[PDB]
């Protein structure tokens, strides 16, 4: 799952980290940020019940 | 907690490419092709220096749209497009992605 998009331009956080100023890379931390809290949670939840 | 190892000593790895683009002679070009047929170069195989053209005051507006000026002396690509074009009067602030 770490490689999904989740709607911003680049799946990896290193490239639009290190080509664009934060002001403009917030928008794109925020939407993997909450992508993979998401899949985080759901594996959890997954785990508990087995 | 947690227990990370630091990294020892920072490198620096960029090769010694030594020519240099002639953007001076597209910016200073004797003609400039119509808005209807907008003339259209690539240029690769040189060391383009962005820091001259921002820190000159002979332009009116820089804009840059995906990638920030300030770092365009580090970053690498593969190759670049010059589209070289003239419009006069109004509308010149359209000439962006995702306009009408």
């Amino acid at each position: 799952q770490l490689s999904s998009n989740f709607g911003a331009i680049s799946s990896v956080l290193n490239d639009i980290l290190s080509r664009l100023d934060p002001p403009e890379a917030e928008v794109q931390i925020d939407r993997l940020i909450t992508g993979r809290l998401q899949s985080l949670q759901t594996y959890v939840t997954q785990q508990l019940i087995r | 907690s947690n227990f990370r190892v630091q990294p020892t000593e920072s490198i620096v790895r960029f090769p010694n490419i030594t020519n240099l683009c002639p953007f001076g002679e597209v910016f200073n070009a004797t003609r400039f092709a119509s808005v209807y047929a907008w003339n259209r170069k690539r240029i690769s195989n040189c060391v383009a220096d962005y820091s001259v053209l921002y820190n000159s005051a002979s332009f009116s507006t820089f804009k840059c749209y995906g990638v920030s000026p300030t770092k365009l002396n580090d970053l690498c690509f593969t190759n670049v497009y010059a589209d070289s074009f003239v419009i006069r009067g109004d509308e010149v602030r359209q000439i962006a992605p995702g306009q009408t």
